[PDB]
């Protein structure tokens, strides 16, 4: 599941040569999410004489 | 670690990797005393002879 | 890209355009004028319309 | 700590299950200021209006 990410940086206007100081993106950590299952079991009984 | 790079591209933690369904086993000691001597068939509990 | 999902280039570009879109929004909402447009929230403070 | 699934013997090791390569995300912000007027075309890096 992706996260929020996020901004960029505007050029300093007069920067035309190598490099123009273009920043970089926000590091999108592509985090795992997981599930779990529980069990229920119900039992009932009767006897032949009843 | 598993989580590489981190400037700047999208990279995850663990559970990216492919898994395999084959099973391997070490070279166990050869079987010889369990498969050498002759069987005698019986049909009760004790056998007697003279 | 040699040990992952063989498909990170779509994921990279969808985030990078979003990062550009929110960055142009931020600059249009808020802007001092330091390398960036003059966003609306502070802009009316200049001609003193508050 | 970990115990998944120690019932009663075939516990495995690295959590032998399955995973999904689907990526999801919730809401994204409403881009209201991105389309407030047309993209006025300029051939030049400055323009004047009388």
């Amino acid at each position: 599941v992706e996260p929020d990410a996020g901004k960029a940086t505007w050029v300093a206007a007069s920067t035309y040569g190598t490099d123009t100081t273009t920043g970089e993106e926000v590091k999108g950590a592509l985090k795992e999410i997981h599930f779990s299952t529980y069990k229920l079991a119900a039992k009932s009984f009767i006897t032949d004489e009843t | 670690a598993v989580n590489q790079s981190s400037s700047v591209e999208v990279s995850s933690e663990s559970y990216e990797t492919i898994f395999s369904q084959r099973i391997i086993r070490d070279l166990q000691k050869e079987l010889v005393v369990g498969a050498l001597f002759e069987e005698l068939p019986m049909s009760s509990k004790i056998l007697t002879m003279l | 890209e040699e040990d992952a999902i063989f498909s990170l280039l779509p994921l990279l570009r969808k985030r990078l355009i979003e990062a550009h879109a929110v960055s142009i929004e931020e600059a249009f909402m808020t802007g001092d004028g330091s390398g960036k447009p003059k966003g609306l929230l502070t802009l009316a403070s200049e001609d003193s319309a508050k």
